[PDB]
């Protein structure tokens, strides 16, 4: 039984899905299960009681929303089992489980206990015929088409750079920060309030994340911005009334490059970059500082890889020629190098079959994904 | 010498440093009258300030100046402020410094201009704005332990330890005494006891801190109470006019402990607690749940210190001893901690002075607050 | 003796048997 | 002046303190400076700003721990001059630097510049009459009271493996690695976020090392015990919250005898052991397989020596009687050698004198320690 293989890029903020050998994901949502907060009297109304995807986004007023997954690491199962039977539904994809592959995608040094049950979902509670779990540094340099270089990639869940140097990806050289999107979007809501501007509801905190995308930039220099006095530049909500964003815009998302803001001593975005060609032999540390891949959301701030770059030049040794390169797409880097990997004939020797998961268990999926 | 003025929410309260306790108490309002077009005989004040607009409550329209520990009326607050130093006082502001407190995490923009209004309108020689957690903290006696702060205002809680605060493990709450007294009004309403104004908003204000009391379970308390008319207690009104409630009671403030009731989708005061003793560092926490320090008017309801040691005993681990210090003269403890801080000799140093201000602005304040 | 650290019942030593 | 000398055991893990001619080193304490994360709001706080010694350990969660010294060769040189001030203050040791000679100690093949600058530290900071440095085997064997032994040493920085015969340390014969107990600790943390529980900051990673020293032992066979399902053995924080081990508990010291795990091949201990007998001379071979000393804290292992054995029957050549030594005494073995030579006569002709380092400099210490 060897389908048209799905492919279901997983994701703390948005998750993405189609089928293999696709251009682009056809069916991009966001990752969190909206229940209505406000008693429904009247007949005629929005049935079911739990709302996944463009019905959420359009009623999120009524819908107390909750992410499942935080940080690449679902907490609530339940929610993610109704999200990936939405997936499957008739609403997205138009399929039935029983007949396609799947490939899965998990962030590097996540929870064993995590990778078990979401297996245990998909072999049992949907009847998949073959499954298999893939890193997202590996996915988005079979996007490129390279097989050198470093991914750096930031969602809304997890900031992780993997060292890859000609298909050999170093384990040990993995670096791993709780530190991204989600985190940022938080710090900006807190800063928000410091301002004035304070928000509360869960509904309400999507507009966070919208200003967060839309009003926020970088700065090369962080001590000069601060002792300049800023602009205050406005932003209006979806409801009407403006909003004098300050100096929050900016200070926001210096969080990814200093943690101790937040208050949690980890490495940033570019001390992670650099210790991950750091940690790898000699020899092959140049040929990573010239192959430097971007991917996520987060990478998509306003002098972002300015000062990614100028962090390079400040850490790593001098004379060196620095590179970080990027594809057009960042956000569907992963899912399109899913897409490629799922139609290469290889394909079928990497999954774990439902067989194979009935005669061994776990161990037969933690022998084929690393 | 220096003077403490903790211009809460609700009761503003102030008096000299070195003190046991306050001398001017009153509640923080300004009573404006019914405009109309026929005359008033032998004079009257056009804006009544403190137990004045309390004892003529029948015609004025009591209006806080201050919401959620953010003053929306800065007029109302001068004329308060100055109601605390010229006419309960009995001093001028000239001469002695000044302790203020606000909540934390308030507006940047309500500390530069609380300390605009003390320099440039009332002419302070020197003042300071204190946390109101740190100084609760400092009236019981104790460096280290958390401090569920819980006012009119704004609920809070500030973990410490052995002298060091935790600003990132901050938890400010929207729900607050006000939104209690509210519940409590709509509540009386759907009984056939209908409050619409502001003059009675002070009666079920009266009603609430009288009557009103934390259970120690919730179902049970409402199996009890349709069962029995024991409970069913009766309150005479400054009219002669007697009314009795039986579910209202124990209802009132359980909306601390579910936020639901009141529509914030939020955390309650006892969880609350918890997810900011977890946010501070793990090695610290026997410590901060040892010194569950409570503060201020809404923990005033009787047996709140049994219900938060059986929702944090049911939160945490077995192993954990919790305590709560539950003090009889925390209804006062802002204003104790303050009186303690200005007594001491290492306060002096640590002032903000005329020439200071000067020289910076509003903005020297953030730097000498923490 | 006094301090925090000892292992008890380890022994001082493993020793192979000696053969003649 | 020969007043009653100081000997100073150094180490990357711990640092032991204390007078000559003692059983047992009195100031035994962990080698790290700790300095507070966090901003101190409230007064009559922890004051000095630098945390060493016992109240570190007490107040862990505050401080932002750092170790100076990384493989025996210290890093940061302020902090160890602060540790060193530390040991002679009034806290530990209760004397003046210029009253007694220093013993200090050193791991074998370390960096001569490191050696240098730490003679300029107790030369002229400290006002030190008399300096000597030493070997950690030597003073191993002069704690036991044997000449003859291979001294297979495993503290937190280091492993090393120096062959004496008869007061004969053979310098080439020498093996020494940088995987050690410090090593071993981060590599339990990396399995420990991959079973599920994540551990990132300073004050946070010695709970990893209290794991490491209560709850881990060295399989006999490993390949046996990867086939076989583990018991899944448990342990609670200070926080109470209770830890499921799993196979990472005995997984976690085979770093030790396989290299290759962290990723950094080297020998590994027993290779070391054998290595080093093997560089030595045909005739001393049997001598120094018959004394094997074993010190330092990570041979402290549950089946640490019976593995080591075993490794050594495998390697060795055939009807060899293998015998590794182990007092009771192991991880103050050092400190204990150090006090002993300290003692006695000859002592005094081994030193570098103030006098000769200020005529010759940093080369008459390199001749006289070898």
């Amino acid at each position: 039984i060897a389908n048209q293989p799905v492919v279901i890029d997983n994701g703390s903020g948005v998750i993405k899905a189609g089928f293999a050998g696709d251009q682009i994901p056809k069916y991009c949502f966001p990752n969190y299960v909206g229940r209505p907060k406000h008693v429904r009297v009247m007949a005629g109304a929005l049935e079911g009681d739990i709302f996944i995807g463009p019905k959420a986004e359009e009623h999120r007023g009524l819908l107390s929303i909750r992410y499942p997954m935080e940080h690449g690491i679902v907490k609530d199962w339940n929610d993610m089992e109704r999200i990936w039977q939405y997936v499957y539904s008739k609403e997205q994809l138009q399929t039935f489980s029983e007949e396609h592959p799947v490939l899965l995608t998990e962030a590097p040094l996540n929870p064993r206990k995590n990778r078990e049950r979401a297996a245990e979902v998909f072999f049992e509670t949907f009847n998949v015929p073959a499954l298999f779990i893939s890193m997202q540094a590996v996915l988005s340099l079979y996007a490129t088409g390279r097989t050198t270089g470093v991914v750096l990639d930031s969602g809304d869940g997890v900031t992780h750079a993997v060292p890859i140097y000609e298909g050999f990806a170093m384990p040990h050289s993995i670096m791993r920060i709780d530190i991204a999107g989600r985190d940022v979007s938080r710090f900006l809501r807190l800063y928000l309030r410091k301002e004035g501007y304070d928000f509360h509801s869960s509904s309400e905190f999507e507009i966070v994340k919208a200003i967060k995308e839309r009003a926020c930039y970088l700065s090369i220099n962080p001590q000069k911005d601060e002792t300049l006095e800023t602009e205050k530049a406005q932003y209006y909500l979806p409801d009407g009334s403006t909003i004098e964003i300050g100096p929050s815009r900016f200070r926001a998302p210096e969080l990814l490059f200093r943690p101790d803001l937040i208050g949690e001593e980890s490495e940033g975005i570019h001390e992670v970059l650099v210790f991950a060609i750091q940690k790898s032999d000699m020899d092959l540390r140049r040929t990573l500082f010239s192959n430097i891949v971007l991917s996520g959301g987060s990478t998509l701030f306003k002098g972002f890889g300015d000062r990614l770059l100028s962090e390079v030049k400040k850490l790593a040794p001098k004379d060196v020629k620095i590179r970080i390169s990027a594809p057009q797409e960042r956000l569907y880097s992963t899912w399109i190098g899913g897409s490629i990997l799922a139609s290469l004939d290889t394909f079928k020797k990497m999954w774990v079959s439902k067989k194979e998961y009935e005669e061994d268990g776990a161990r037969s999926i933690h022998r084929k994904t690393f | 010498a220096a003077l403490v003025v903790d211009n809460g929410s609700g009761m503003c309260k102030a008096g000299f440093a070195g003190d046991d306790a306050p001398r001017a108490v009153f509640p923080s309002i300004v009573g404006r009258p019914r405009h109309q077009g026929v005359m008033v005989g032998m004079g009257q004040k056009d804006s009544y300030v403190g137990d004045e607009a309390q004892s003529k409550r029948g015609i004025l329209t009591l209006k806080y100046p201050i919401e959620h520990g953010i003053v929306t009326n800065w007029d109302d607050m001068e004329k308060i402020w100055h109601h605390t130093f010229y006419n309960e006082l009995r001093v001028a502001p000239e001469e002695h410094p000044v302790l203020l407190t606000e909540a934390p995490l308030n507006p940047k923009a309500n500390r530069e201009k609380m300390t605009q209004i003390m320099f440039e309108t009332f002419n302070t020689p020197a003042m300071y704005v204190a946390i109101q957690a740190v100084l609760s903290l400092y009236a019981s006696g104790r460096t280290t332990g958390i401090v569920m702060d819980s006012g009119d205002g704004v609920t809070h809680t500030v973990p410490i330890y052995e002298g060091y605060a935790l600003p990132h493990a901050i938890l400010r709450l929207d729900l607050a005494g006000r939104d209690l007294t509210d519940y409590l009004m709509k509540i009386l309403t759907e009984r056939g006891y209908s409050f619409t104004t502001t003059a009675e908003r002070e009666i079920v204000r009266d009603i609430k801190e009288k009557l009103c009391y934390v259970a120690l379970d919730f179902e049970q308390e409402m199996a009890t109470a349709a069962s029995s008319s024991s409970l069913e207690k009766s309150y005479e009104l400054p009219d002669g006019q007697v009314i009795t409630i039986g579910n209202e009671r124990f209802r009132c403030p359980e909306a601390l402990f579910q936020p639901s009731f009141l529509g914030m989708e939020s955390c309650g005061i006892h969880e609350t607690t918890f997810n900011s003793i977890m946010k501070c560092d793990v090695d610290i926490r026997k410590d901060l749940y040892a010194n569950t320090v409570l503060s201020g008017g809404t923990t005033m309801y009787p047996g709140i210190a049994d219900r938060m040691q059986k929702e944090i005993t049911a939160l945490a681990p077995s192993t954990m001893k919790i305590k709560i210090i539950a003090p009889p003269e925390r209804k006062y403890s802002v204003w104790i901690g303050g009186s303690i801080l200005a007594s001491l000799s290492t306060f002096q140093q640590m002032w903000i002075s005329k020439q200071e201000y000067d020289e910076s602005g509003p903005s020297i304040v953030h730097r000498k607050c923490f | 003796m006094a301090d925090p650290k000892y292992a008890d019942l380890p022994g001082i030593a493993r020793n192979e048997p000696d053969v003649y």
